């Protein structure tokens, strides 16, 4: 066959900022495309603007979204599931693409849209740190909620659900659960505590302590049976996780980055309007990844807040960074993004201008091997350190004191 | 003309003319002697091996001679006179400081120079070379390139992928 | 285990050579001190405050060897420590700990920092680290290792410590320098255009923790008194520096300002940027630490660095959008250039069709057919980033960037703003993977740029769903390549180790294997260690030879 | 009153749009950070949650509780719980509120501030009133119930500042500005092709007399007129949170000079 | 080509040469031809350069080419570290190859090397670090190259 | 992604 | 296998590794309250004690370097010469 | 979940404004950049928050429990 | 799928049996965990192809 | 062998995403055979990113 | 592993607001660390003791972000003590916002809501 | 003690290269055919003409101090006054200046002091 990419290619000045095309046409189309950005699945959908992208940035943010919080159903609360993830309060992203519709993305969103500065502010977003603003985590910022849930059978002689007392059991205190075996909504946990107490027959211990590394409330237990027999038991477990100094951040455009440090409004740089970012991120994180699609996305999602209008993304449209500007200018602002700010600590003027504006940001999952292989014996050696390399290679072993024949 | 040697010449020079406020509009009061002796006296103090024979002798000798020929070259006595104008005290500075870097730079006994070797072979290897190659092909076409030909080098392989011969 | 893991972050603010460690893992980490006079009464507090408050420590092991922990002893705040008592107390301030980045391919990849505890939960690296660690705190994680003894700790600190890793044997030449934000704010700052007010002087001068307290007389006393940006970096150079480069067309008065000279540790003339703090040559870096020792090196990087950090911090930078717009002007000449190539690979296709093409020797008509339409299209990608590049102006954010030496190329803006150019997989351009066509957007037989992946466009410009693709069939090739080494190297390096692993050098000064077999008779032919090597130029060789008898 | 000018242009029970004038830039700043970050006003700092059906967590809840504005007009007369000799919380320094909500309806019931209901003593100070600003006196949306649905739980509010947590903080935002024609060139303007043109002039250029291009630059003049305007979240009245953000900066540098006097005793 | 040359009075200057690059390689009996100089001649297979010129020359040429894979990048590394992997590469005087393949000491720690140490009489010299640590010793390498003890003459 | 003896 | 004092043709320069060794096998020793040799002016930290002693030599311990050969030339720390 | 109290970025009540803006959008029959001026949502930091939010406690609701 | 009970549900049947109505199905319930088939890629059947053999092969 | 998975529901895309997903089974000699890259006719039927 | 965030604003135990160290490197310079307090005081008080013709240095610094202290470094004129300067900077401004306050409260009646 | 130089010139070329603030002035002895004056000006605090003559004083620690006044002057009488080091007193065939990075010719360490 041959394919027209836009139905206008089957009929019979130029625009500077347009993108150039070239047909020829043609004459002999037997089909046409529905629409060019059909090509793309589900998660490059989500891309703002990946016609204006490097080609393998759209494949990181692909992988990305796989990380993102947001809401992965609406029945979530009645879930018992290994893990689960929730932002406190999903924002559809000024940004979106004409295959968002069909994607339910407005609908079940995974981020929210930080008005972001570009800027050099005191180093501590270098490497792709960022400088989060502590005010903006107080009233909300990329807040989540996240579930955890244990399991626990009987069976397979004879277990029991119980609170055991010392007649193998973990150093954690079960002082929590009640006395068929199991803690209760509200309860507070922490630390090690016994979540689920099992016993097998005096008594051998085998109960379900939490995770060493958390913490929070318990949310649902549920008791139930097996198609046969087993009574088993999930525990879901809740904890609020506020923005934090290490946790993780990305765009949408195939960029992470982690909070190096947080300003509250106070330190933070200011616009005139007494605006002040959620967020900084570095310049030198620009220019290199070629992501152009990001600068864009800002440049769209101010107009869009401004304007009250959702700033179409699509890939393959007629829209412009000369359009958007020129619509920006409208609102009285300058044409490219760029803010006068003022410095925080003092009031002054900053010398330089400012990128300015809303992007969309999507909080990623993990905080919440350690090793001395062959690699790092090797620079060992290489510094000719000898007795490190014998203290940490060695043992507890020690010196059993033999003898030796000297001539066999 | 450029090559990796130890110690600056032309720095521990331009030390010698802050320290001492060289005087650029007056005689030296360096005699001829000074220098041409001075000179070939340092050269006998640059030591690398220290065995009293023929051979480690001749060993050392070897060691230092492009050195030496550096020094040679930047303490040459006009040089010395006309373009760095030292007075016998700023020249007596130069040529112990040469002397002392000179000590300062020789690899130490017990250096692993092995696991140094191959870490810094390697380490640019997966730093990278990101190709591959490029790759070629057809047009211009092909020669193989790191890593691909870093491990048909490593391997010692007979099946080479692109043999060629320049012929001039 | 003694060791410890997690996600690093960047500071302004630490020691060259320090770490950030979180107090809660610096509570779990624990170095074994006798009881002597010396520290009696530092470890006698240090018992009191226990497991759970830092400084403490977790355990007193008594001459019979037996350990009190206490976390749980009835006498955790009755111990009256003897002589000859060892205490397992937290690591502190100042204790030398390993730090390593993996996979560690070489060396300065595990060093030695001093601990500098520290709240929140992340370690903390000096922003010159960065590059010899290859670390980004995008979600990077290191490790921490805690020496257990007297004589490991020295090892630690006289063979490993950070500075003693500045000058590497790896290429004779710095492995560390001034990078991102400080070399951005380290040229503006320096050229002649910088100015500063007595009351940020004051500041500034303040911020450099080894200042003599003595104001630099500004250069300007009259109509108003105001300070050079050199003149106040300059405090940051230690007295004794001397250093002297000569760029293109570098004068003693260096019209362009351009160039370097420095002398008594004051800057004379040139903008400092990275051939002049990066980790270059070099190179004051390098030359601090040849004429100061590491630790006076070591020191530089945080004068430098808290410095400009706070003289950038108000003023600012930023970049955006705007950054990649070409007036165009540039634009039309651009699209001028391409039509222009496009011309030149038509008039082409048109010989070879006609068979008039020659095919040169050894080489296909196709394959040269080929190799010229490759060759215009490289050309005209080529000369139309060029003329992106000339029409960015001065203040344009990303052209200083790159002036500055902090991140990209000339390619990066030529993509950007010009071009993103051809697209190919294994060294040809886009194969006909359907039917002698490309996509099925083509008519067959069709070698035109459009049809093999020539991206027009730029990124600004965004690519058309043609280009699109073809950009992504570009993209895939280099992702499958990342892949193939990730681990193709890390086993390549594995390889190398292991022939290499026992060559040392011996007290007779040859390198030998742990048969005893000489290798080299003396090590790299001249007896040198690396890290004292560098560029030098012998005068002898060049010139005519009328230039060296005169 | 020789020092420190103040006009006004716009003041409503919300904005206060003043310019201040003869004051160096530092000032202006620091009364500009104060007034954001260390105005005592009341909030709510803990809550007890005795029965939560709805579809949100209790924290949920709880972190939207204290972000509802209280009336803290009179909080100068309340305590610091921590300097409080009271064993938690007492009505010296204290302020308990209740909320019980049930949903009785077919149709969906909302739960908002005005919901909220002290239940301490109040003495008389003016103080713990849930700000209220809606045509409808509804206050802020709290919860949604479906029918069957319940809310019941008590809140201590507590007096702090914003440095402590975002929650204290009376002000919304500051504008801030001076120098609007650039005349002491504090900014650098990046352009295309004329800065002029591409940059809007702001409000305050009325204001203000444009430089004559026949001209030297001013190389003495500094920053002493400022534009600002300051937002009110309702907590307290606007004219205070300028007032009230001019004290506790005059309280904090006198403290300094009782540590100095202390170090001679 | 461009080749730099000294001028009759002395400085370098560039002489453009014709040079022939070929597909395939025949070392032996290209190197014979008339009118080619054989002084020059060269080849990427350091196999072919060490079976007519000999592993001396083999050794250099090996050298060129790690030289080149590391170049061919942009990146510099002195020049002792690739001569050192050259010379172990040549030294029992045939080309080695590296990667492949290829004490005591102890990983595995296959019992069948014990054996073949066993029946072959092995002599361990006990240098590397791993030997030294089943040993609980200190390494002789770097800090521990020497020996350390009480002088008995110091005042 | 750049041309012919440069990126894919 | 032992070479006279007067045969030495080892460096009589101490390297990175010898004083990395004397300081921390010297450090050990102050470590444990053992006899110190200084004055310290202050010094509570063994290591820093251990630096003050090498610096004005005395620290009573020799160097036996060994040759690939198994022969070895013996130098006291107080006899070889500091400069790094 | 539901309309947050203060927008992130300056603190302006906002938990207040959500009724209305659905209200200004349905019976005023008006368009969204005129509703939030109306509701004096200047600052565009404050436009996004009800601009984008997204009121999933009304799905919430449906369920049985 | 045809033969789920969720296949021809109304929304507020959805809400009823604590299913959200955007879950898309298209998986199984396996001993309580949602598992999906992976689609396998295989090359056809029933296909005549011709390929070249490389130089050392008498093919 | 990998057939069957356990659901993805981290995000809502991130599900719908797993199941759309396809999967080259390889190996047994994979060669000749270039399974990795993104082939032209894999336009419009497979995401190019 | 976060500190409680009462302790940019509260101080101690074991901690007084004010340090004052001698200096060393120059004749008649200061070094005040104040503790629990951030650029607000910092800025201002030394932008004050600038206006002193009696004062030849007046500088502060936030070491780390992290805590809530800065350094203050006051040098001046022989004769004149910096801790004199410090009350006479900080007294000079107690005035200046009075006079602000009480400017403000003024203009404040004169408006119609 | 003691004022080191004193002329009058005669600028002959306003170049700004690439700079706001900063001027490079060529200027010409009112005196002696031979003698040229190349300096680096900050144009903004003493804008410079072109031909624009003008009295260029070279003349001549420990700290700083601002002004004061009354009071003293090691010579007030002047507009542009600078300071800096002089760093190549040189070759020829018949001196340079640094002002932190404003450059100097005249075909330790001192004052130059300038009207109009
Ligand atoms: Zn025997
Ligand atoms: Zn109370
Ligand atoms: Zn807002």
């Amino acid at each position: 066959i041959l394919i027209a990419m836009q139905p206008e290619d089957l009929e019979p000045d130029v625009d500077p900022a347009k993108r150039i095309r070239v047909s020829h046409h043609a004459t002999t189309f037997t089909h046409c495309e529905i629409h060019p950005s059909m090509i793309l699945g589900v998660a490059a959908s989500i891309i703002p603007f990946p016609d204006h992208n490097q080609s393998p940035r759209n494949t990181y943010q692909s992988a990305m979204g796989k990380q993102a919080m947001g809401v992965f159903l609406t029945n979530y609360n009645v879930r018992m599931d290994t893990m689960a993830n929730i932002l406190y309060y999903p924002q559809k992203p000024l940004g979106t693409t004409r295959a968002m519709e069909y994607l339910k993305f407005r609908e079940l969103p995974a981020g929210q849209n930080a008005i972001v500065a570009i800027a050099c502010y005191s180093g501590y977003n270098q490497e792709d740190s960022m400088i989060m603003n502590q005010s903006s985590i107080d009233r909300g910022l990329f807040r989540s909620l996240f579930f955890r849930s244990y399991m626990d059978q009987e069976k397979k002689i004879t277990e029991t659900f119980e609170k055991p007392q010392r007649t193998r059991m973990k150093h954690g205190t079960y002082d929590k659960l009640d006395d068929d075996g199991l803690i209760a909504p509200g309860v507070r946990v922490s630390g090690e505590d016994v979540i689920i107490g099992k016993t097998t027959p005096s008594k051998r211990d085998a109960s379900t302590p939490l995770r060493s590394t958390e913490n929070g409330i318990v949310d649902q237990v549920l008791v139930t049976t097996n198609q046969d027999g087993l009574k088993f038991v999930k525990v879901r477990v809740r904890t609020t996780k506020i923005p934090q100094i290490g946790d993780k951040f990305a765009s949408r455009h195939g960029q992470k980055g982690t909070i190096g440090i947080t300003y509250r409004r106070e330190d933070m740089p200011f616009t005139a309007e007494g605006i002040v970012p959620d967020l900084i991120i570095n310049p030198h994180a620009i220019p290199s990844r070629m992501t152009v699609a990001h600068l864009i996305e800002c440049l769209l999602s101010k107009v869009a807040a401004l304007s009250g209008n959702e700033g179409d993304a699509s890939p393959f449209t007629d829209i412009t960074v000369e359009g958007i500007s020129k619509l920006l200018r409208e609102h009285g602002y300058q044409s490219r993004g760029f803010e006068v700010m003022y410095n925080g600590h003092t009031g002054k003027k900053l010398m330089a201008q400012i990128f300015f504006g809303p992007t969309y940001y999507q909080r990623l999952r993990h905080m919440v091997g350690l090793r001395f292989g062959e690699m790092e014996r090797d620079c060992m050696i290489a510094h000719g350190a000898a007795s490190f390399l014998k203290e940490r290679l060695m043992e507890a072993s020690d010196a059993f004191r033999v003898h030796i024949c000297g001539i066999c | 003309a450029n090559w990796p040697l130890p110690v600056n010449i032309r720095r521990i020079i331009q030390n010698a003319q802050q320290t001492f406020h060289i005087d650029h509009t007056k005689p030296s009061d360096l005699t001829i002697k000074d220098i041409v002796l001075g000179v070939k006296d340092l050269q006998e103090n640059l030591l690398v091996l220290r065995g009293k024979n023929e051979i480690i002798q001749n060993a050392q000798r070897d060691a230092v001679t492009l050195f030496c020929c550096l020094l040679r070259s930047r303490l040459a006595t006009r040089r010395v006179l006309q373009e760095y104008r030292l007075t016998k005290q700023a020249f007596d500075w130069v040529l112990s400081n040469i002397e002392a870097q000179f000590l300062r730079s020789v690899v130490h006994p017990g250096e692993m120079v092995g696991v140094l070797a191959a870490q810094s072979i390697g380490e640019p290897a997966t730093q990278m070379t990101l190709n591959t190659f490029h790759f070629a092909g057809v047009a211009s076409k092909k020669v193989t390139s790191g890593v691909p030909r870093l491990k048909e080098i490593l391997n010692v392989a007979k099946n080479m992928k692109t043999p060629s011969l320049t012929v001039y | 285990d003694f060791s410890a893991r997690t996600v690093i972050s960047g500071d302004p603010n630490l020691e060259l050579d320090q770490v950030g460690v979180p107090k809660s893992i610096a509570k779990t980490l624990t170095y074994p001190e006798v009881v002597t006079p010396y520290n009696i009464d530092r470890l006698t507090q240090l018992v009191r405050n226990g497991p759970n408050e830092h400084p403490g420590a977790k355990y007193v092991i008594r001459d019979s060897g037996d350990r009190i922990d206490l976390r749980y002893s009835k006498r955790a705040g009755d111990i009256q420590l003897q002589y000859g008592w060892k205490v397992e107390r937290h690591i502190m301030d100042n204790d030398p700990v390993l730090f390593n980045r993996q996979p560690s391919l070489h060396k300065m990849s595990m060093m030695a920092h001093r601990v500098k505890v520290i709240p929140y939960s992340t370690f903390r690296l000096n922003l010159s680290v960065t590059s010899p660690y290859n670390a980004d705190f995008d979600g990077d994680e290191m490790n921490l290792h805690v020496p257990q003894s007297e004589e490991t700790r020295a090892e630690l600190s006289q063979l490993c410590a950070v500075p003693l890793q500045i000058v590497s044997p790896q290429s004779n030449k710095p492995c560390m320098g001034i990078v991102q934000d400080t070399l951005c704010g380290i040229r503006k700052l320096t050229l002649r255009d910088t100015f500063i007010e007595l009351d940020q002087v004051l500041n500034m001068l303040y911020w450099v923790p080894d200042w003599d307290g003595v104001i630099p007389t500004p250069a300007i006393i009259k109509p108003k008194p105001l300070w050079s940006g050199k003149q106040i970096l300059s405090v940051a150079i230690p007295n004794g520096i001397h250093l002297q480069r000569f760029d293109e067309g570098t004068t003693l008065l260096s019209p362009k300002d351009n160039g370097m000279l420095i002398i008594d540790g004051q800057i004379i003339f040139g903008v400092v940027e990275k051939k002049t703090v990066g980790s270059s040559n070099g190179g004051l870096i390098h030359v601090v630490t040849r004429e100061k020792g590491p630790q006076v090196c070591a020191k530089l990087f945080g004068n430098i660095q808290k410095v400009v950090n706070f003289w950038l911090l108000h003023n600012g930078f930023s970049t955006g959008i705007g950054d990649t717009i070409a007036d165009g002007p540039t634009m039309r000449e651009i699209t001028e250039t391409i039509a222009e190539a496009k011309k030149k690979v038509l008039d082409v296709t048109k010989e070879a069709q006609a068979n008039l093409l020659t095919a040169k020797h050894g080489m296909t008509l196709r394959e040269s057919f080929e190799d010229n339409v490759v060759r215009f299209l490289n050309e005209a990608r080529d000369k139309a980033g060029r003329l992106a590049e000339v029409n960015l102006k001065d203040l344009n954010n990303v052209k200083q960037m790159v002036m500055a030496g902090s991140k990209g190329s000339f390619i990066n803006i030529a993509q950007m703003s010009a071009c993103v150019g051809q697209q190919s997989v294994e060294g040809k351009r886009i194969a006909f993977g359907f039917v002698d066509r490309t996509l099925p957007h083509f008519s067959k037989d069709d070698y035109s740029p459009e049809s093999k992946g020539f991206v027009e466009n730029s990124y600004l410009r965004g690519l058309t769903p043609q280009e699109f693709f073809f950009h992504a069939m570009g993209g895939r090739e280099g992702l499958i390549d990342t892949a193939v080494k990730t681990a193709e190297t890390g086993y390549i390096q594995r390889r190398l180790v292991k022939a290499l692993e026992d060559i040392m050098v011996h007290y007779d000064n040859t390198t030998r294997n742990s048969l005893g077999n000489v290798i080299q008779f003396i090590y790299g032919e001249d007896g040198m260690d690396a890290a004292h090597i560098e560029k030098q130029s012998l005068d002898t060789i060049g010139g005519s030879d009328a230039a060296f008898e005169k | 009153e020789e020092g420190p000018q103040v006009k006004i242009r716009e003041a409503s029970k919300d904005n206060v749009d003043f310019i201040l004038s003869n004051v160096d830039l530092a000032m202006a700043n620091s009364l500009r950070r104060v007034m954001i970050a260390e105005i005592p006003t009341l909030a709510i700092d803990s809550v007890e949650v005795e029965t939560n059906t709805t579809v949100l967590a209790d924290e949920f809840i709880a972190h939207r509780l204290g972000l509802i504005p209280l009336q803290s007009m009179d909080i100068e007369q309340l305590e610091y719980s921590r300097d409080c000799f009271c064993e938690d919380h007492c009505d010296k320094c204290s302020v308990v509120l209740t909320l019980q909500a049930f949903g009785e309806s077919e149709s969906t019931t909302n739960v908002y501030s005005k919901d909220l209901v002290i239940v301490s003593n109040l003495m008389g100070r003016n103080i713990g009133h849930p700000i209220i600003q809606d045509k409808e006196g509804n206050g802020v949306l709290i919860c949604k119930l479906r029918k069957g649905q319940e809310l019941k739980l008590t809140c201590v509010a507590k007096k702090g500042i914003a440095k402590e947590h975002a929650k204290w903080g009376p002000a919304a935002a500051i504008e801030f500005e001076y120098d609007p024609w650039n005349k002491l060139k504090h900014t650098d303007y990046w352009y295309e092709q004329d800065s002029a043109k591409e940059w809007p002039q702001s409000k305050n250029c009325e204001y203000e007399d444009p430089p004559n291009e026949g001209d030297p630059f001013d190389y003495k003049a500094q920053a002493d007129t400022f534009y600002m305007n300051v937002e009110s979240v309702g907590s307290i009245p606007v004219d205070q949170v300028v007032v009230r953000g001019i004290d506790t900066l005059q309280k904090k540098v006198a403290s300094i000079l009782l540590a100095l006097t202390q170090m001679d005793q | 080509y461009d080749r730099k040359v000294p001028s009759p009075t002395g400085e370098y200057v560039k002489e453009p040469e014709w040079v022939l690059e070929t597909d395939g390689v025949n070392l032996s009996e290209v190197m014979t031809v008339p009118g080619i100089d054989p002084t020059r001649i060269y080849t990427n297979s350091f196999i072919d350069i060490m079976e007519v010129l000999g592993i001396e020359a083999g050794r250099a040429a090996l050298y060129k080419e790690v030289y080149n894979v590391i170049a061919s990048d942009g990146s510099y590394v002195n020049y002792r570290h690739m001569a050192l992997l050259v010379d172990v590469m040549t030294t029992q005087g045939g080309l080695t190859s590296v990667t492949r393949h290829g004490m005591r000491c102890s990983f595995e720690e296959t019992v069948e090397i014990l054996f073949e140490a066993g029946a072959s009489a092995e002599l361990d010299d006990c240098r590397g670090v791993s030997e030294n640590v089943i040993l609980g010793q200190m390494a002789p390498i770097g800090t521990g190259a020497f020996d350390v003890m009480i002088d008995e003459e110091s005042l | 992604i750049w041309g012919i003896g440069c990126n894919p | 296998k032992a070479i006279p004092k007067d045969q030495r043709a080892t460096t009589p320069y101490m390297t990175k590794y010898e004083r990395a060794r004397i300081l921390g096998t010297r450090a050990l020793q102050i470590s444990m309250n053992a006899p110190v040799f200084v004055d310290l002016e202050g010094e509570t930290d063994p290591l820093r004690i251990a630096m003050k002693e090498l610096a004005e030599k005395k620290i009573p311990l020799v160097i036996r370097r060994y040759l690939p050969d198994g022969s070895f030339e013996d130098w006291s720390v107080e006899e070889l010469i500091v400069d790094l | 979940m539901i309309v947050p109290v203060r927008c992130f970025s300056c603190g302006k009540v906002v938990g207040d404004k959500w009724e209305s803006y659905l209200n200004l959008l349905q019976e005023d029959e008006l368009d969204e950049g005129t509703a939030l001026s109306r509701l004096g949502l200047k600052r565009y930091c404050c436009r996004r928050m009800i601009l984008t939010h997204v009121d999933l406690i009304e799905k919430f609701l449906r369920y049985n429990p | 799928s045809k033969n789920c009970y969720l296949s021809e549900a109304t929304e507020s049947d959805l809400y009823k049996l604590k299913e959200c109505p955007f879950d898309m199905g298209g998986y199984f319930i396996i001993n309580g965990s949602e598992k999906v088939l992976i689609a396998q890629e295989r090359s056809a059947g029933n296909i005549v192809q011709v390929f070249k053999k490389a130089a050392p092969s008498p093919i | 062998a990998g057939v069957s998975q356990v659901l993805n529901r981290y995000t809502y895309s991130s599900t719908l995403s797993h199941l759309r997903r396809t999967n080259t089974p390889i190996g047994r000699d994979g060669k000749l055979a270039k399974p990795r890259q993104l082939h032209n006719t894999h336009w419009g039927l497979v995401c190019p990113a | 592993n976060a500190p409680d965030r009462f302790e940019l604003f509260l101080l101690g135990e074991g901690e007084s607001k004010l340090k004052i160290d001698p200096d060393t490197k120059a004749p008649n310079a200061v070094v005040i660390t104040f503790e629990k307090e951030d650029h607000t005081l910092g800025n201002l008080i030394r932008a004050e003791l600038l206006n002193d013709r009696k004062v030849l240095f007046a500088a502060y610094k936030v070491e780390h972000p992290f805590f809530a202290r800065f350094k203050l470094r006051i040098q001046t004129t022989e004769g004149y003590d910096p801790k004199d300067a410090l009350k006479n900077a900080c007294n000079s401004i107690i005035n200046k916002l009075g006079a602000l306050k009480t400017n403000f409260e003024t203009e404040w009646n004169l408006q119609t809501l | 003690s003691n004022t080191l130089f004193d002329d009058i010139f005669q600028v002959s070329e306003v170049d700004p290269g690439r700079y706001n603030k900063v001027c490079r002035i060529e200027a010409a002895s009112t005196t002696q055919d031979q003698c040229k004056l190349t300096l680096d000006i900050n144009v903004e605090l003493f804008p410079v003409a072109a031909q624009d003559s003008l009295t260029v004083t070279i003349a001549s620690t420990r700290s700083w101090r601002p002004p004061q006044a009354g009071d003293r002057s090691l010579a007030d009488d002047y507009d542009y006054v600078m300071y800096g080091t002089a760093y190549k007193f040189e070759e020829v065939s018949k001196v340079y200046y640094s002002f932190g990075g404003l450059l100097m010719r005249l075909e330790e360490n001192a004052y130059l002091l300038i009207r109009r």
